Parts: structure tokens; C-alpha cells; sequence
């Protein structure tokens, strides 16, 4: 391997950003529930 | 290499000189001084004392020992600890 | 999820601390917008406004 | 709970002090909130009103 | 795609999160700016006025 | 094992995790105990 | 009582002035949301009003 | 065009960011003084007003 | 090749900017998309 | 024990810690104080 | 007075500023306050009102 | 121009992009002014007022 | 006249920056608050009010 | 005229951007304050009001 | 040659200048097609 | 001993902390009779 | 010659304030024919 | 002795602190000044 | 003579202060002049 400007591996950058994903997934999931109640109780949409 | 995902080419890729888009040239080369486009002169020289405009002196010399034009005391002596002027005990440490 | 070397050249203790920060800013701001731009966000709020 | 890993990347004296900053301005921000869109959260701080 | 190489001047750690930062903070003032000169947006959140 | 960035080894990493964990927890408790007593004495969800 | 070890990670010429900061700013905001959203606080200043 | 060594003397990855920042921050300024100081800019955002 | 100011190499900054571009595009289609759908529901341009 | 990234020992921390949580102890006992004060002389709870 | 070890973890050139900055700050903080929400502090600067 | 040696003293890195930035951001304040203080730069703008 | 010795703890490129800063933007300030908060301020300024 | 050693222990890139940015900023704010709190500023700048 | 305050050479600091007087000779061309637009559009100037 | 964090030793730590115990005492004398002037000629507390 | 607090020399210092006076002296030129401009269409001066 | 935290000597601290106590004796001063002429000019006081 | 904190030797620390000497007594005759500019055309002292 050699340098990278951080220090961390390709692969310690991938394993990483799979926090990032499952994070923005997770976010994702949590913030299309609360549209789906938002929906459901405000006038929104209606 | 990056395969992206919104077609190809993602950046140009020829060598040398930077074909820039907005024709050229692109700069102006200097082959010595600066040269105003606002004319000359641009500079005028220090060459010992500064040359005040707003006369003299421009400032007042201090012997390495200051004294004020409030005068004196300016400090107050202070030697084998601090004095305090809101008495004491001044600490109340474990 | 190719954007996962972008840690070998932003900072880790940059882009996070900004990534967490930054989305939780827009969510307050969000807030903040329909709490400011709906009368029914107030309203719930308000409940029955004793 | 998964996350704990974090910390190996994210100097503990920067995420420690943003983390218990940022929940301690989202806590005052939601309270400024709800005190502004509200009548009886100012109600009950004049209280008597004498 | 020929300012490929401003990367080698300007530092990642510094372009990108003030890159994709400044992308974002325009987006956010364009909506408020909208919000805030018509009405059709807040009437869209406003829905029914419940 | 390998230096962090940090310098944090892993198994400090998630020692302190578990103390932010422990924290997030704790300020849930109050917080959840907190809008019980706001809907109990305020109009709110009346 | 627990969080003894906090020092050890966080850098008490960092944390130490921001929590000492944070307490006077919270204090601040406080009587300054209290001071503008009733009016027996504004009144006691007043006083006689002369 | 005569200005070229600049870049010897201030840093790029200093003066290339503060430029074009300080160009999108003008853009942005310009149009929220044209739109908070005009009446057609607003009207046409708002288009047909339904 | 030579050292950089930023440590990046040619080829490195190079690769690095395709996801500028190729991240540039990808907010233009979808930002596109977002005026489209504008268009065809609120009053502008209408 | 190692060299921590504060620099502090344990001790050094859980000593200075000791005057963190005395100093809370003393701040909240003057703010039951003041709010005691406030609750006499005030509208509020009223 | 039982603090006096603060110096050992708290620098001096960091602390003693911002302590007499945010000591002053509160000060000033407390006239603009008294100065906004009683009359007799504007009545005061008045005087004859000429 | 008899100043030319404060660039022995003060870094150019620092002082150019504050020249700069700050000549540019006192002829945006006085547009702002003028934009402000004024009708007819209002006029201007607003043409027909279509 | 017995703090001298702060000067030994306090970096002089900081604290004495930072001292006569302050004092000038308190002295802004007190303009400001009476040029606000009183009628004469102002009269003085305008003069006859041609 | 007497502190001419002011140098010798704050940093010229410091002192010197501070002394010209802040007797900038106090040329600012005098000509906002003056203008905000006169008519005859704001008439000069109107003119005829064509 | 001598080394620079930024590290850049004077060859390297010209070309990067390309591409600042490019980019301001770009926007500027992109800026007064956005002008003639307001113009035909807009009651500005009429 | 060691060296502390700050440089300063417990000795120059503590007789620093006097001139702060010090200039709090006479700060709040100073605000004392401030407070005492106040209530004297403003309407405060009448 | 001696060393410099920001290691440009005198030379180099009086090169670089050139480029600055006639930035100056270009501004302020066109800074005088907007004020003309200013002057003939605006109600300023009338 | 020793080297202090900033550098500076005793000596050379209270030779710097002697330009403080004058500067504010004389911003004092005037200040004193500008108060006499306020009083005078302005209605305040009167 | 010794190295001071900024590097700046006395001679070279003088010999910047006649500098904001004479920039400062240049900005106050042209402020003088400002002024009397402003009193003769505007109402002030009128
Ligand atoms: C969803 C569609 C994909 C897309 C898929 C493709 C495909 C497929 C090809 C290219 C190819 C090209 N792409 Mg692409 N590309 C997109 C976005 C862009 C954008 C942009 C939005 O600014 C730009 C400037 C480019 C640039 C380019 C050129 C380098 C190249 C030749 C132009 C062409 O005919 O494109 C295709 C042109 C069009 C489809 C016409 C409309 C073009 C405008 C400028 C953008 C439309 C975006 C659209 C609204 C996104 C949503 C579409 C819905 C999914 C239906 N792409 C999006 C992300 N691109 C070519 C290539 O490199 O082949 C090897 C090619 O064949
Ligand atoms: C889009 C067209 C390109 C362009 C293409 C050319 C061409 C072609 C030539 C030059 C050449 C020159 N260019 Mg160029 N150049 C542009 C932008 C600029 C700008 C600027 C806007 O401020 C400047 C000062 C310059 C500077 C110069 C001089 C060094 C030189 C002589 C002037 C000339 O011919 O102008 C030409 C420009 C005009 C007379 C007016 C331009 C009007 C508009 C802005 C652009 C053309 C219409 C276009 C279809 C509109 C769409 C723009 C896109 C939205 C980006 N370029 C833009 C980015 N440049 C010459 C050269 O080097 O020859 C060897 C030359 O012949
Ligand atoms: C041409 C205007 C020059 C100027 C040119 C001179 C000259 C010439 C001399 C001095 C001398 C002196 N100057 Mg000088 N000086 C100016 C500004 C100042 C200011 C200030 C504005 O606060 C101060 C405090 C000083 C300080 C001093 C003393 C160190 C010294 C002795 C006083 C004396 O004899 O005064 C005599 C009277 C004055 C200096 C005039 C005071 C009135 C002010 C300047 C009026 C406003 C501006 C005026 C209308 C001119 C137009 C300015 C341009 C628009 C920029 N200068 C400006 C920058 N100065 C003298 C000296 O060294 O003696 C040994 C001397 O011969
Ligand atoms: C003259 C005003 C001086 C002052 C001069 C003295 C003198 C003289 C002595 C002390 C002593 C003591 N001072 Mg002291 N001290 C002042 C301010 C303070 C303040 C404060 C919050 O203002 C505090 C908490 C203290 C603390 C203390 C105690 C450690 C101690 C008394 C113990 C005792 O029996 O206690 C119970 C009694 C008290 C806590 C009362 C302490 C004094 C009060 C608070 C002073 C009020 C000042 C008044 C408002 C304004 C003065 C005018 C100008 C503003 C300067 N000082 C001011 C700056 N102090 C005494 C001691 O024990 O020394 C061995 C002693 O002899
Ligand atoms: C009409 C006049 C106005 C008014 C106008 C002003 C103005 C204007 C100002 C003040 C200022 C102050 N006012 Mg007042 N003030 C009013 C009425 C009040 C009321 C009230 C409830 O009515 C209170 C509580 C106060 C109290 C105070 C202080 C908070 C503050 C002075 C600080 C000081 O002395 O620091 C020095 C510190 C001390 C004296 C404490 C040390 C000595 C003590 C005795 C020792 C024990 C310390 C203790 C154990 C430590 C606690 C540890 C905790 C863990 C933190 N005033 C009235 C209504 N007041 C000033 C200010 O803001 O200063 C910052 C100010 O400028
Ligand atoms: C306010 C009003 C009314 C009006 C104001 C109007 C106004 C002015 C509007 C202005 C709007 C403007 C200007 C909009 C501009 C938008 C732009 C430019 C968008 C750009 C998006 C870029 C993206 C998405 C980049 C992603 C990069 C990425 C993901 C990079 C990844 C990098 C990696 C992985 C490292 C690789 C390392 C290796 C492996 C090579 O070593
Ligand atoms: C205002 C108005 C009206 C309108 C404005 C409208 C508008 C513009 C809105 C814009 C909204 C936007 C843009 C929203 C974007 C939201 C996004 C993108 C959310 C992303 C969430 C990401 C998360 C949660 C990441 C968690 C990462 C984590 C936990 C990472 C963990 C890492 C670890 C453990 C280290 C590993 C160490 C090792 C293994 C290597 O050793
Ligand atoms: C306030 C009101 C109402 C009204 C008044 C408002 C007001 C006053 C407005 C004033 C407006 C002004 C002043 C506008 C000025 C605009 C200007 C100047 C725009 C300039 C744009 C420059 C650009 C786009 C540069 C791109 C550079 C780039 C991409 C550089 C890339 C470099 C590379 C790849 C080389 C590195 C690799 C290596 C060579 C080492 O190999
Ligand atoms: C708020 C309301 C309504 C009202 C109240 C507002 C209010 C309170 C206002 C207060 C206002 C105040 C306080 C104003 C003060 C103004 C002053 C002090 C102005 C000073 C100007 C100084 C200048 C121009 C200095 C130029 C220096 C220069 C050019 C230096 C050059 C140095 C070089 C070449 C290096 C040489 C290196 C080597 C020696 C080695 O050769
Ligand atoms: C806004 C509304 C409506 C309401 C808000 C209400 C509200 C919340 C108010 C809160 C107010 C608060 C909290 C006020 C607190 C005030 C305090 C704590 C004041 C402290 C003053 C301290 C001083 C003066 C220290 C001087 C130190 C000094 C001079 C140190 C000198 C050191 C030296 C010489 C170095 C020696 C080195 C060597 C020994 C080696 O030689
Ligand atoms: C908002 C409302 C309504 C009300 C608000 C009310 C309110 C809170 C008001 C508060 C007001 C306050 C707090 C005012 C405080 C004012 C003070 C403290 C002024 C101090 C002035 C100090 C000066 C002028 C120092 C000059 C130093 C100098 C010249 C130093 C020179 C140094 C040298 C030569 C170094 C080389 C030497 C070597 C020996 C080494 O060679
Ligand atoms: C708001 C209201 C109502 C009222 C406010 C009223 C009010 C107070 C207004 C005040 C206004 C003021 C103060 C305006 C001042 C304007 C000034 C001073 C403009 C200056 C422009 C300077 C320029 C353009 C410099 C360009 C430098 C350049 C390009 C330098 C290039 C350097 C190079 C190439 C390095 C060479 C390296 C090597 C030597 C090795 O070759």
C-alpha cells in the first residue's frame, strides 16, 4: 500500500462508508415513516 | 478507473499547453518590472529615515525605561508574594 | 456507494463531524420553515390552548 | 450500538464536545420554538400576571 | 472537465466539504427565498389548514 | 492491531462508545419522562 | 459521578472553558426569554417607574 | 492577465476557494436584493398566484 | 512526475474530479427532474 | 497505565473531575435557591 | 478559592481572556437589557429631553 | 507608494485576499445603502414594474 | 498597577489586541445605545434638518 | 509616538490587518449610523428622487 | 530558480492563471447572455 | 512533580488563581455600590 | 540583506506593492467613470 | 528563573503593563473630558 | 538587544511605527478635511 492524504486504507475508507450508507439508509427509512405520519395527521397532502 | 453513472467523457484529456475556451491570449507574459497600466511612477523610495509628509518628529525615543505623561507611580511594588487589597484567607484549597 | 474513498482524501474527523452536523442543521431548519409557514404546525402545538 | 467504532476516526475531543453542544442547542432551539408558537408556555411563566 | 487538476492546489479535505457545503447552503436559500416570496409554496404546506 | 487516527485502540473506542450509549439512554429516560409531565400539565395531545 | 474518565480523552483547556461558557450562555438565554416573554420581570425593573 | 504570479505569492488552496466563494456569495446577495427590492421578480415566482 | 501542494498526483486529482463531474451531473439530472415536476404542478410558468 | 490523549492519568482526571461535579453540586444548589426565591416573589406556579 | 489548580489544566493565556471578555460581555449584556425593557434607563439619558 | 515594505511584515497570503475581500465587500454595503436609502435605484430595477 | 505580571502568562500578541479591540467596541456600542435610545442624539446630528 | 516598541511584541500580521480593518469598520458603521439616524444623508443620496 | 512563499513556480503559478482568466472570461460570457435575457424578459430597461 | 498541562507549576497556578480571587472581590465590591447607587436613584425596588 | 518576518524580500516587497498601486489606481478609474455614470442618468447632484 | 509561558521576563512584563496603566489613564482622562463637554452641550444632567 | 517575541528588533519596530504615525496623521487630515467638507454642506452645527 502507500499514503493516503487521511491515512486510511481503500479499505478502511470502504468499511467506512458502509456506516455512511447504512446511516443514510437508516435516516432514510426513519424520515419516510415520519412523511407517512405526517401525512396521515396533518393537512398535508389532503 | 471511475465508471460514473452519467455517460463518458467525465474530463478532457489532452496534454501541454491549457487549450483554454475563451480564446487567447490568456495572459500577459512580464519580461521584467512592472510596468503600470495606470502609468508610472508606482513606487516612491525609502532610502533612510522615513520621509515623513506630516513632519517631524514621528515619534518619541524611550531609553528602554518608560515613564508616562500621567507621570508616576504607573506599577506597584510587589515582592516575596502578592499583596491583596480585599484581605484575606485568599485561597481555600484541599 | 462508489463514493466510498472519498475517507482516503477528506478527513474523517472533518467530513463526519460536517455530514452529522450538516444534516442535522437542515432538519432543524425544516422545522423551523413549516413551524414558521403553517398555521396547523402552531395549532398542534397550541392543542386546546388552555 | 454498532457505531462504537467511531471513535477510532473521530477525535473523542472534538465529536464529545460538538455531540453534547449540538443536543444542548437543538434542546434550547426546541424550547425558544415552542415558547414563541405557544400562548401557554408563556402563560405559565406570567403566571398570576399580578 | 479540464479544471481536472485544481486537486493538485486546492486540498480535498478542504474543496469537497466546502464544495458540496456551499451546494447544499444555496439549495436551502433558494427554498427559502421562494417560501418567503409566494404563497403557493406555504398554500402547499398549508394543505387544508386544519 | 494497528494505530488509529485517533490513537484510540479499538477496544477504547468502544468503551467509550458505551458511555455515550449509557448517556443517550439516561437522557431518553428523562426526555420521555419529560413529555409525559408536558402532556399531563400542558394542552398539548388533549 | 461516572464520567470521571472523560478528561482523559477530552482536553480540559477545551472542555473545562466550553462547559463553564455553555452554563453562563444557557443562564443568559434564559432570563433574557424570560425577561421578553412576561411582564412582571420587565415590571420589576421598572419599579415605580419614575 | 498581468496579475499570473498572485499564485506565487498567495496560497491557491487559500485564494482559488476565497474566489470562487466570494463570487457565489455576490450571485447570491444580488439576487436577494433584486428580488427583495422588485415586484416582477417575486410575481414571477408566483406565476399565475393559484 | 513531482510532489504537489496537496500530495495528490496528476492521475490522482484527475480521478478524484471525474466524481465532481460525474456528482455534478447526477445533481443536474435530478435537479432537472425537480423543475420538471415544479413546473408541472405549481403555478409557475403557467 | 499509558500516556491518555489529554495527557492526564486517571487520577488526574478523577480528580479533576471531583471539582466538575462539586461545582455542579454547588451551582444547583444556588439555583434551588433562586428558584425558591423566584417562586415566593413572583406570579409564577401561582 | 478552592480551584486555584485550574491554571495547571486550563491555560492561563486562554482562560484569563476569555474570562474578563465574557465577564465583560455579560456586563454589557445587563445594560442593553435594563436599557431595552424599562423607561426610566432611556428617561435617565434623556434628561431634559432638548 | 511609499508603503511598498509592509509586505516584509505583513503576510502577503493574509493581507491580499483581505484587501481584496474587504474592498469588495464595502462596495457591496454601499450599494446596499444606496439600494436601501434610496427610490429611484429601486426604480431602476423595477422598471415598468411589469 | 499589581497585574503586571500578566504579561508572563497572557501572550502580549493576543491580549493586548483583544484589550484595546474591546475597549473600542464598547465605546461603538455606548454610541450606538444612546444614539437609540434618545431624541437629542439624533437632533444633534440633523441640525437644522435642511 | 512613545509606543513604537508595540511591535517588538505584537505580531505585525496581526496588529497591522487589525489597525486598518478596524478603522474601516468604525468608517462603516459611523456612515450607517449617520445615515440611519438623519434625513438630510438619505436626501443627498435621493436627490431630485426622479 | 528559488523556492516561493506558496511553493508554486512561476510557470506553474501562469498556468493556473489560465484557468482563473478562463473561468472569469466564461462566467462573464455565461453573466451577459443571463443580462440579454432579463433584458427581453424582464421590464428592466424599459 | 511534573510538568503540567499548562507549563505553569501548582505553586504559579495558585498564586496566578489569587489575583483572579483577588479581582473578583474587588469587581464585586465595585458592583456593590453600583447596585446600592442604583436603588438609590432609580426607581428600582420602590 | 536580513530575513523577514515573511520571508519576502525588499525587492520581492516593492514588486508585489507595484502590482497594488496600480490595482488601486485601475479601480479607482473605474470607480470615477461610474460616479460620472452615476452622475448623468441617476438624480444625484441635481 | 525560568522561561515563562509567553517568553517575556518579570522586567519586561511590567515595562510592557507601565504602557497599559498609562494608556489607560490616558484614555481615562479623556474619556473624563468628553463627559465634562456632554454634560455642558447635552441635556443630560440637566 | 535580544530577539523579541515578534522578531522585530527595537530599530526595526520604530521604524514601522513612523509608518502609522504618518498613516494616522494622513487619515486625520483628511478626516479634518472630511469634516469641514460636511459642515459647510450639510445642516450639522447649523
Ligand atoms: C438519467 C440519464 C443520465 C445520463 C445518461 C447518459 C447516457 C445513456 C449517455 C450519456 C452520454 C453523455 N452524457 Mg450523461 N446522463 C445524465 C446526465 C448528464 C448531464 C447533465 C444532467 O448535466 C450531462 C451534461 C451529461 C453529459 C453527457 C455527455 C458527456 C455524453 C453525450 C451527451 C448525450 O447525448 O447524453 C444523453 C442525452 C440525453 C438523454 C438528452 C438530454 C440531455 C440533458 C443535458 C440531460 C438530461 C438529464 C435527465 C433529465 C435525467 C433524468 C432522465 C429520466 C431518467 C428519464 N450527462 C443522467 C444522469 N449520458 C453518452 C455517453 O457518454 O455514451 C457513452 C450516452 O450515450
Ligand atoms: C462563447 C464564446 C467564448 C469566446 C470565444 C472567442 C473567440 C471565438 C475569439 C476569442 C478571442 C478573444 N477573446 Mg474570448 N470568448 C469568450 C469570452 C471572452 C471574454 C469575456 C466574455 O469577458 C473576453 C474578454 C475574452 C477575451 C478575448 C480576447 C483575448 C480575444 C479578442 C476578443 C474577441 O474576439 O472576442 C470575441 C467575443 C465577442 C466579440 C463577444 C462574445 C459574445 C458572447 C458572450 C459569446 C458569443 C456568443 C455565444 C453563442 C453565446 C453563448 C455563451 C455560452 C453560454 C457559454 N473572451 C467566450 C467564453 N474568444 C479571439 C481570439 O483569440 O482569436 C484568435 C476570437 O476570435
Ligand atoms: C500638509 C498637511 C500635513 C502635515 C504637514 C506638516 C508640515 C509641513 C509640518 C508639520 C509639522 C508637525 N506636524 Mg504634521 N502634517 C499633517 C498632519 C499632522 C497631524 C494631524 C492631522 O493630526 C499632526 C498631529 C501632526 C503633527 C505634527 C508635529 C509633529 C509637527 C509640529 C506641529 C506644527 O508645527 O504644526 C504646524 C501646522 C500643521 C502641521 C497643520 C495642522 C492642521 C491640519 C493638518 C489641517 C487639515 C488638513 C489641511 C487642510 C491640509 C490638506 C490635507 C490633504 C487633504 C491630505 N501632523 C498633514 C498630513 N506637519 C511641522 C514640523 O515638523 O515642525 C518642526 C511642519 O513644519
Ligand atoms: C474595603 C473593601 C474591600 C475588602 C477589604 C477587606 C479587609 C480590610 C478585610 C477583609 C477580610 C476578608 N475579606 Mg475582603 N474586601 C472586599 C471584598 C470582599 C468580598 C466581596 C464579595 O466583595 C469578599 C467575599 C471578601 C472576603 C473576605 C474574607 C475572606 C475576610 C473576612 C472573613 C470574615 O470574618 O467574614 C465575614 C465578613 C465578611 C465576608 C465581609 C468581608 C468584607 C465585605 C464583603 C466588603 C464590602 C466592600 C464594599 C461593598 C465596598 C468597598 C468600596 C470600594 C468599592 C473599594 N472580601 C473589598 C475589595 N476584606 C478581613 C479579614 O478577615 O482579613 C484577615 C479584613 O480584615
Ligand atoms: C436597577 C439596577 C438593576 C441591575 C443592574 C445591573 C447592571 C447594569 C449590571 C449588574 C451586574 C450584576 N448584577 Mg445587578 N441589577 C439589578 C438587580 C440584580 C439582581 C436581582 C435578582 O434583582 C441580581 C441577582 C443582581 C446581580 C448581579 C450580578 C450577577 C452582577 C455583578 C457580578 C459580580 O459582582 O461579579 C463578581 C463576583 C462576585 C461578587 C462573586 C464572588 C464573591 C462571592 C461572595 C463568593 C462566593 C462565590 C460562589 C461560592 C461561587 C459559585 C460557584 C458556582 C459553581 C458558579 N442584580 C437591578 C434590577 N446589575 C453587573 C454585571 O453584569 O456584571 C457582570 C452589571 O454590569
Ligand atoms: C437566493 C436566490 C433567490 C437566488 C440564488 C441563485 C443562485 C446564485 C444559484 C446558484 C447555484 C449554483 C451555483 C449551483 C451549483 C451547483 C453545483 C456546482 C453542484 C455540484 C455538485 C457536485 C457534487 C454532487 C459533487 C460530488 C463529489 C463527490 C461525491 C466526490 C467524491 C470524491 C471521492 C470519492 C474521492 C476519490 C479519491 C480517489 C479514489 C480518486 O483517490
Ligand atoms: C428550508 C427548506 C424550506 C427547504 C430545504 C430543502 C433541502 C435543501 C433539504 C435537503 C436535505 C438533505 C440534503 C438531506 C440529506 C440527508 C442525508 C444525506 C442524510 C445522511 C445521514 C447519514 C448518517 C446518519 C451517517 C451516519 C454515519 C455513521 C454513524 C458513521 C460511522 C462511522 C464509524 C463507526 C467509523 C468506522 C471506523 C472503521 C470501521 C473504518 O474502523
Ligand atoms: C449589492 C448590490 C445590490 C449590487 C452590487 C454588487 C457587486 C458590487 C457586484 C460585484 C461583482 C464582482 C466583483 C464580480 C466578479 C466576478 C469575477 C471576478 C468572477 C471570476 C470567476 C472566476 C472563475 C470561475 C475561476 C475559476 C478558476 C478555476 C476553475 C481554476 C482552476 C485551476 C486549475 C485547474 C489549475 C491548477 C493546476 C496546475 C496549473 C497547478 O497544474
Ligand atoms: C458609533 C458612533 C455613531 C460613533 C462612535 C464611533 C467611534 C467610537 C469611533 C472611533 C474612532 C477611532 C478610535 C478612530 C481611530 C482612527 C485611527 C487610529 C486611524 C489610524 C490610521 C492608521 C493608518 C492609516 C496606518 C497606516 C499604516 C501603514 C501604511 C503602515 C505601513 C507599514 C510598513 C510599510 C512596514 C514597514 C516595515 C519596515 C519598518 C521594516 O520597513
Ligand atoms: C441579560 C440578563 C437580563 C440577565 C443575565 C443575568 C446573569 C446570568 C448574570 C450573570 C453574571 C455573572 C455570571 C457574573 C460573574 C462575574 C464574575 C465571576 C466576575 C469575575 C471577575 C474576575 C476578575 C476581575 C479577574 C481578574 C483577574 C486578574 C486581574 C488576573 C491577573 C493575573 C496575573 C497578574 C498573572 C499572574 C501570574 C504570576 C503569578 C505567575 O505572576
Ligand atoms: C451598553 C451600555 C448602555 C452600557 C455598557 C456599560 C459598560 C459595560 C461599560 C464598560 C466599560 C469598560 C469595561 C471600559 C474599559 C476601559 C479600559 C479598560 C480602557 C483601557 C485602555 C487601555 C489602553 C489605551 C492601553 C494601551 C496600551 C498600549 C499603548 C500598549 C503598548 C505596549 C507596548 C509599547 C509593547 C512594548 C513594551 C516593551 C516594554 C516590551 O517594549
Ligand atoms: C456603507 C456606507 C453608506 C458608506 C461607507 C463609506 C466608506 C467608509 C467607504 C470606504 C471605501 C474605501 C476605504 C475604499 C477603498 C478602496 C481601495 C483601497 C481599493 C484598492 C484596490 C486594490 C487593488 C485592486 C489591488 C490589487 C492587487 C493585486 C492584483 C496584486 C497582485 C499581486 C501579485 C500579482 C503578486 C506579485 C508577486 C511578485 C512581486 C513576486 O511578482
Amino acid at each position: 500500500a502507500d499514503k493516503t492524504l487521511t491515512g486510511l486504507t481503500v479499505e478502511e475508507s470502504e468499511e467506512l462508508h458502509k456506516h455512511v450508507i447504512d446511516g443514510t439508509r437508516i435516516f432514510g427509512a426513519i424520515a419516510i415513516v415520519a412523511h407517512f405520519l405526517a401525512y396521515v395527521y396533518s393537512p398535508w397532502l389532503h | 478507473e471511475y465508471k460514473g453513472h452519467s455517460g463518458h467523457p467525465l474530463i478532457l484529456k489532452q496534454e501541454g499547453e491549457y487549450k483554454g475556451y475563451s480564446g487567447e491570449p490568456l495572459i500577459l507574459k512580464q519580461e521584467g518590472e512592472y510596468k503600470g497600466y495606470s502609468g508610472t511612477p508606482l513606487i516612491l523610495e525609502q532610502k533612510g529615515e522615513y520621509q515623513s509628509f506630516s513632519g517631524t518628529p514621528l515619534i518619541l525615543k524611550q531609553e528602554g525605561e518608560y515613564r508616562g505623561f500621567s507621570g508616576a507611580p504607573l506599577i506597584l511594588k510587589q515582592d516575596g508574594e502578592y499583596k491583596s487589597f480585599s484581605g484575606y484567607p485568599l485561597l481555600l484549597n484541599i | 456507494m462508489n463514493q466510498a474513498r472519498i475517507w482516503t482524501v477528506v478527513k474523517p474527523t472533518v467530513g463526519l463531524p460536517l455530514l452529522l452536523g450538516s444534516v442535522t442543521v437542515i432538519a432543524i431548519l425544516v422545522h423551523f420553515a413549516v413551524l414558521s409557514h403553517t398555521t396547523w404546525f402552531s395549532k398542534y402545538w397550541n392543542g386546546k390552548a388552555a
